[PDB]
């Protein structure tokens, strides 16, 4: 019951699932074989005759290389075959290619493995797509993906984990083309959408685990911190708290507002000793850094229509309505005349598992905020420019043109972001 | 004075002051089964119309659930009609341009036959 | 005869903690079997229990929610064992805080599956007296399919008597943002729906718990244990055998004086803290006056701001008539302009020399002040907030529901604002 | 020679358990029926083949519980299983429940074992009517039961005893409105009734038997022997009230009004230190303040019509008479012009019981005083306001016109009740 | 995934050999064609310019053609010469005597069909075949002409796949046979067309750096082809080498080329080296950074700070400091924006190999998109409408069959791309 298909599209998307499975491995104690010595971790996990615990979970790549990396892995034996798709050829960084040109040749065969998986779920929730939101596949693919599954599975819960682009962690002249490219196609598609913002990443590794030249796997980890901390709600029950979905009623006001900002505390590397361990009432005033956010942005600018915390391993209530008292004087911290200011708890007995032999440290009381601030749409327009400035010029359009798309699509897509954009504005007023 | 005499018991009226003024002064089954029978009416009436309301009610939902499922069903209609239109307008525009820039080329093939002739010619 | 549903998170937990303190009061062990003291306890426990010829006293409650979750809680719980396995109808997809998805869709799933348990559940019962239902308005199972069986029971048995106990929602507790939406849709049914129902305020709830039992973090083990009270409190008349002599009716007869206004505001005295302190017995002026101030209000409205039409007063443990009546008599002395002066004798005291558990006393009321209108601006209010602007509805009209049925529901609720009006005004 | 006596709900059923029990008393019945060693007792027995005196009474209620009390009781080997008479649910304190809803459906029933009670006859007197007054019960089917039966059994008498509301007892907040319903549904339909004020029979166990809080048999202690005092010249052989007809005729002359006051002295308790016991003298100066009066309201400012005085036990006439003159020599009792001042006097010479296990005390002279006061307006009065407070902003009314009732009943009722509270006046110059 | 290469003419096959030999060392195989190395990243993409044989044996996926079996002798009976099958070798013997038109229409022609036998045979044989790689005389007639005639007739046959060049523009500082601006402009109109990138490797810079700066007085063309194999072996490092990318033809040309007439680069490897000198000390990241960055290190003779750079890709090689990297890129960039178009978002994109080339601890190539490159174009039509105005040697075409518009209809193409180059240059976001 309470089922969850993951889905993993091209080289972002799968790199991030191995950081992401291989903690839920953790998490609920499974071995790189599939067995393990509450049962709530089954909407993750599917048991079979012998025992052996396989992810409900699908990788995706138009080249091979990447997915390779899985069946030669350390956990080769974790999945089927039939859950690991690849094709020859990748979508040479263009959406264009991703969607249609190389896309078409696959998109059958990938949703009949999301089907032959459907079919194990006694009682599915939704699914969560894993894309990059700059690659052929990540953009391109995601977008086909996204508009077939909403055919398919009709209005079923589909919660996006984008990763925005930043110029430090690699990037491709065209990212912003593709990113806005996708961010169209896929808007009425998506229920949920949880971007993370690559620099944001990097910006932490630099601060917090105090890594220079920060490695995938050091921002994936980091990533895959959050995104468990999202899905602990899932795949455990207690009796604490631990709700998820209903967070997502306050944090979604209305359809097309869907993008909620994360905001991960505490991000602390296996360096300190000394420092150990931090209150509720310290890590609650963290998730208020612009420092710590997922997406880099301004809600100490912004307006606000939600704020939603999922806390972790050592939280009793007491000191967390002491912790939010504080926060309630303070007047930074502004709602909308219609949405309520509230802040909706959510406490998890277990506590942060972390990755053996990793860069981040064992913490007592780990924390995560969702949150609909008008700040995020900074992202948005921020990527808009980008686009803008080459689009003038019509640079690079050429190549998305030669493979199949109108020059319409382009100008659509941008008015759409236009429009987005003009819809946080019009929210955002008392 | 005396009124009357018993076993066990007796009676006397006994007057004070006579009266000023003499003189002294100055049920159907079928209307009860008609009566009846109206009151039962207008109790079974206002309790028919209370069912009449419910059942209103019960169209409303049988009505509610079904725009849901009306909604959902278009949706699926929208966007499968999208990709339709979508994948065959890329299929047409991709393969038109690949068709295009084969003319190109198999023009500019046909300039070197008649070259090669030029210089035949010329001979 | 009782016929007991309860629905959702909200109504299977508040349902369960009366279901242990009547039998507690009842003598009905956690298995299932009498071991009291008298037999005053067995006179009147046909009203609620039933026997699995012999003896196994079984409750006349029907178990309802569209998630496993609460059921397990109930079936795993102390008194858990008590209830018959045939009674607990329960989904998967639980209503997740959405009154559409319990009061259509999903709801609408199960409904048919346990009205089957209210008509075979019925078939014991000699003569039903009515049906009783404990749930939540602001989520999705209790605030939306508990409306639903409300209107499905209304048109399976329409004579017999509609008795709800409905914890209100609050901005306070719970932070489900829409729960002035499934509040102000849930209103407008119990409005048309149902004979008698009991506003109880978890606003009113929180603070109790807070400012007076001093209470720094109210669990919800705390907040549901003044209602259990609440509810043992209210059918003591029921219940207990003595001059009264009482129904579900004759109670609405001589509660409810016009149709739309049986909207109820319970109260207690004493306020007991959940498992401290004990001891300490109550005077009978120090118990009257205690119950008749808003700091003794389960409903979270001013009664000195309205103008009570009835009220009705359960004083139980040892004490002396004389004592009780002249205090009575007193207060209608005193707050002369807060009672309804054209509905004559309209204040109602109930006596019962049997102590609930632990407290030496009791004293239970149920007003029927014109101020409750002060509960409905309160939603009313919380929903144009958010309606002006239409947010979170998508939600709801996702379900296949229109925006007119929010325009409906909460012009009747106006409606029975400006109804509640005309008699706090009304002067003979 | 015969009578029967009806029971409708609770009030008049519980207290007919009390009659019956003080019946066989003086009569020396068993809780089985069979009695061992005038015959006029049997105007009320009618006597089986096990030489059993089954009492020709009839008990209904609208609920089971009240009359499943009776079929546990010492006297249930009494009464026959076929009249005591019990539905399924009461009125639920409605008139129009009673009435139109459970009324037609146990209608015919009921007047069944009336027929079959009737069918054993010599020639039947009349009817002995019990019940409440604002009771769902006591006024829905009560009126609707003489609507039939003065019908079924025309030109046949009906005595009506109802138990009038008060506060101070287990009161309903609707009581005013059946109360006044019933009043002008029975209107026609009575030949003469005795109203019994529920307060004044509160501070007579209060003040002389000294229960502040007494319990409903500790008031129907009283009620009962009051009654019996009534109907003392009827299963004994009295020369005074010997026949139903006897008070529609001695105290109804203006037959609307039909309500006369009761008095008894003394009211005495055995827990108290022992004494000269009362003596002819005494008991009429206690017979004439409304501190024993069974209804509330001031006879000293309220013209007569009519007065009997209904002495039992060792009294004799001499003392009777020696005590009259001596009271209209201090008193002088106003009477209206069109009737002669005067007293139809009465001693039935049988003793007066009392309850075995009870409060009351054991006098052997003892005196009732059934008397037609105008001051009786005065209870009426009290609710025709109540009813009027309440109907004027129409509370409660949606309950009756949902039992299939008309808006019209009830402004038809108080029109009446007006007319009923001028015939006061028109009497009362 | 595969390279399919090819050689045409004197230049092409003697420019062609050279890279053969460079990177056959580079990958550990000897002159028989037998893997004998230490590295197994030496092998890890080694499919891409090498067909795998019996005992295993590496056979380069290269083609040999000219209409002369000169160079082509001299090749086979030379050093790596023994490596390729003798098969591809397609050899005639007319002579295009450096006509244009003697390759391209009239005696390459006949060849042409037997040449596109072999690349049919070596396409086939691959899993994925990515594009194909030429190299060839800019002012030759094989080279040229029929090479240019060899591109149009696999553009035709294969139209999915990359076509990458290394043309070699001519100086009259190298060669004083008069027609070659003919047959360059000629060949630059053909280019514009049918490529999706070019390298131009320009003789005249080649000439200067051999002779200014290396200070050989009479340079060989041995010193030329040195520093053109430097380049060559640069530019596909990441092509063949493995690590941070992935690493495709298609991903480079989708961001390196903004506007489709415009994919010719003007490459610049540094450290600049004497054939077969020992160096003594290597140079610094700084040093590094900055000489790649010099006009004095393109390959072709254009100074890029006389235009714009509308894209920009530099690859490191060797053992280095990769913030230091960072901190030299920025550097570089950031105080020089002027030089970098506003309306392409992080034109710069930088990658490294730990991997460094034979003799250097240390070197770094360039490879950008300069509108600086007009500079090139523009000698070359000042060279031929110079001939072109007095109608000099016209009759060696013509009488070829050649039409005189034939030129016109070139020499204006030509002149477009000068101004559509100049376009773009002058353009701004504002
Ligand atoms: C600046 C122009 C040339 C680059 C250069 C060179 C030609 C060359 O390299 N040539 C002319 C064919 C042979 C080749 C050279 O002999 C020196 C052999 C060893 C070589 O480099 N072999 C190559 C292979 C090769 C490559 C291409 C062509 C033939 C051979 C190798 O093994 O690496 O020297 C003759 N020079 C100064 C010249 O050709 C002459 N000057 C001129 O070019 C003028 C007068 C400006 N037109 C004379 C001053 C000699
Ligand atoms: N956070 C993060 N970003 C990544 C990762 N891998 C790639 N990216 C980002 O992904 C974007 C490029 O898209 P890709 O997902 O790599 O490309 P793709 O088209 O989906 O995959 P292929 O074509 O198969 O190579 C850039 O913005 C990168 O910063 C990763 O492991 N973590
Ligand atoms: N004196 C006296 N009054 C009684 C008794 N029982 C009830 N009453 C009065 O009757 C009135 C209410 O009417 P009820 O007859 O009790 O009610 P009911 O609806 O007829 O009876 P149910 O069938 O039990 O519902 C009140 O004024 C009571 O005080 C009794 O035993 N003695
Ligand atoms: C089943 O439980 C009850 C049922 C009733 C009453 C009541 O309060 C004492 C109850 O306990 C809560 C009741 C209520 C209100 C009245 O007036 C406001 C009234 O006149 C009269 C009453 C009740 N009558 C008496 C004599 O108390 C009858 C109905
Ligand atoms: N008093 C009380 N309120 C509760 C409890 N659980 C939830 N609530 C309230 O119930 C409302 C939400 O409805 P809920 O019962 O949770 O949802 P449902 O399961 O879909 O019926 C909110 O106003 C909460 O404050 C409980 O056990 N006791
Ligand atoms: N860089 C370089 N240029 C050369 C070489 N051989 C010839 N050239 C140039 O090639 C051009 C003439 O083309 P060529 O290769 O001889 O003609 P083809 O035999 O018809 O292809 C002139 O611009 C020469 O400078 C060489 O090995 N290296
Ligand atoms: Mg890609
Ligand atoms: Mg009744």
């Amino acid at each position: 019951m309470r089922e969850c298909i993951s889905i993993h599209v091209g080289q972002a998307g799968v790199q991030i699932g191995n950081a992401c499975w291989e903690l839920y491995c953790l998490e609920h104690g499974i071995q790189p074989d599939g067995q393990m010595p509450d049962d709530s971790f089954n909407t993750f996990f599917s048991e079979t005759g012998a025992g052996k615990h396989v992810p409900r979970a699908v990788f995706v790549d138009l080249e091979p290389t990447v997915i390779d990396e899985v069946r030669t892995g350390t956990y080769r034996q974790l999945f089927h075959p039939e859950q690991l798709i690849t094709g020859k050829e990748d979508a040479a960084n263009n959406y264009a290619r991703g969607h249609y040109t190389i896309g078409k040749e696959i998109i059958d065969l990938v949703l009949d493995r999301i089907r032959k998986l459907a079919d194990q779920c006694t009682g599915l929730q939704g699914f969560l797509v894993f894309h990059s939101f700059g690659g052929g596949t990540g953009s391109g693919f995601t977008s086909l993906l996204m508009e077939r599954l909403s055919v398919d599975y009709g209005k079923k819960s589909k919660l996006e984990f984008s990763i925005y682009p930043a110029p430090q962690v690699s990037t491709a002249v065209v990212e912003p083309y593709n990113s806005i490219l996708t961010t169209h196609t896929t808007l009425e598609h998506s229920d949920c959408a949880f971007m993370v913002d690559n620099e944001a990443i990097y910006d932490i590794c630099r601060r917090n685990l105090d890594i220079e030249r920060p490695t995938y796997t050091n921002l994936n980890r980091l990533i895959g911190q959050i995104v468990s901390s999202i899905t602990a709600s899932l795949r455990f029950d207690g009796a604490l708290n631990v709700d998820l979905t209903e967070f997502q009623t306050n944090l979604v006001p209305y359809p097309r507002i869907h993008f909620p900002l994360a905001t991960y505390a505490p991000v602390i590397s296996a360096e300190k000793a000394y420092h150990e361990q931090l209150s509720v009432a310290e890590i609650t005033n963290a998730c208020f850094e612009p420092a710590n956010q997922m997406v880099k942005c301004d809600p100490r600018h912004g307006k606000y229509m939600a704020c939603c915390l999922l806390y972790r391993g050592d939280v009793v209530p007491k000191d967390v309505n002491a912790a939010i008292a504080t926060i309630k004087t303070k007047r930074t911290i502004q709602f909308v005349d219609w949405c309520p200011t509230g802040f909706k708890v959510g406490i998890n007995y277990q506590p942060p598992t972390v990755v053996p032999g990793g860069d981040l440290a064992k913490v007592q009381r780990a924390v995560c905020m969702l949150s609909n601030t008008t700040a995020i749409a900074e992202a948005w327009a921020r990527l808009d420019h980008k686009f803008d400035l080459m689009y003038a010029k019509r640079a690079f359009v050429h190549w998305y043109v030669g493979e199949g798309m109108e020059e319409g699509e382009f100008s659509e897509a941008r008015e759409d972001m236009a429009a987005l954009e003009k819809d946080y504005e019009e929210v955002g007023v008392d | 004075i005396e009124l009357n005499k018993a076993t066990s018991g007796q009676s006397w009226e006994v007057i004070l002051k006579p009266p000023s003024f003499d003189g002294v002064p100055e049920p159907s089954l079928e209307e009860i089964q008609k009566k009846l029978e109206a009151a039962e009416e207008r109790r079974k009436y206002q309790e028919a119309e209370l069912l009449k309301h419910l059942a209103e009610k019960r169209e409303h939902e049988r009505e509610v659930i079904q725009k849901a499922i009306e909604e959902n069903n278009n949706f699926i209609k929208m966007a499968k009609e999208k990709l339709a239109q979508k994948m065959e307008s890329n299929k047409e525009n991709r393969e038109a341009h690949l068709a295009a820039m084969l003319e190109r080329l198999q023009e500019k093939d046909k300039h070197a036959e008649e070259v090669r002739k030029n210089k035949e010619l010329k001979e | 005869e009782i016929v007991h549903i309860q629905a959702g998170q909200c109504g299977n937990q508040i349902g369960a903690k009366f279901w242990e303190v009547i039998s507690d009061e009842h003598g009905i062990d956690p298995t299932g079997s009498y071991h009291g003291d008298s037999d005053l306890q067995l006179e009147r426990i046909n009203v609620y229990y039933n026997e699995a010829t012999g003896n196994k006293y079984v409750p006349r409650a029907i178990l309802v929610d569209l998630e496993p979750g609460t059921m397990d809680s109930v079936r795993s719980g102390p008194f858990g064992q008590i209830f018959r396995p045939d009674n607990f109808v329960f989904g998967q997809s639980g209503a997740g805080n959405n009154w559409a998805k319990g009061h259509y869709t999903e709801g609408a799933e199960l409904v048919d599956s346990v009205l089957d348990v209210v008509r075979k559940e019925s078939e014991s019962c000699d003569c039903l007296q009515g049906f009783q239902l404990t749930h939540s308005l602001g989520g999705g199972t209790g605030s939306g399919m508990g409306t639903l069986l409300i209107s499905k029971i209304r048109e399976e048995y329409p004579d017999r008597i509609m008795n709800t106990f409905s914890v209100m929602p609050s901005p306070k507790v719970s932070d489900t943002v829409v729960e002035p939406y499934n509040a102000t849709l849930s209103v407008h049914q119990l409005v048309e729906n149902t004979d008698e129902t009991y506003s109880i305020d978890n606003e009113a709830l929180y603070d109790i718990c807070f400012r007076t039992l001093k209470l720094t973090t109210p669990t919800y083990g705390d907040l549901n244990h003044l209602v259990s009270a609440t509810m043992s409190g209210v059918t003591t008349c029921l219940r207990f055998p003595g001059q009264l002599n009482a129904d579900l009716r004759k109670l609405a007869v001589n509660m409810v004086p016009f149709p739309r206004l049986h909207f109820f505001m319970p109260g207690f005295a004493p306020l007991t803290s959940r498992g401290s302190q004990q001891y300490r017995a109550l005077t009978v002026p120090e118990l009257t006056q205690q119950m008749f101030d808003s700091k003794n209000m389960m409903a979270a409205c001013d009664p000195r701001h309205g103008r009570y039409l009835t009220v009705a007063a359960v004083f139980r443990g040892r004490m002396s008539m004389k004592e009780v009546d002249e205090q009575m008599l007193n207060v209608q002395n005193k707050n002369s302009s807060y009672f309804v002066e054209w509905i004559p004798n309209n204040v109602k005291t109930a006596v019962c020399d049997i102590p609930p558990r632990g407290l030496k006393m009791s004293a239970t009321f149920i007003g029927n002040s014109t101020a409750i209108q002060e509960l409905f601006k309160r939603i009313s209010e919380q929903f144009t907030a958010m309606f002006r602007r239409k947010a979170f509805l998508h939600w709801y009209t996702g379900e296949g529901m229109d925006e007119m049925e929010f325009t409906e529901a909460e012009s009747n609720m106006n409606d029975l604002v400006s109804e509640y009006q005309q008699y706090q005004d009304a002067t003979a």
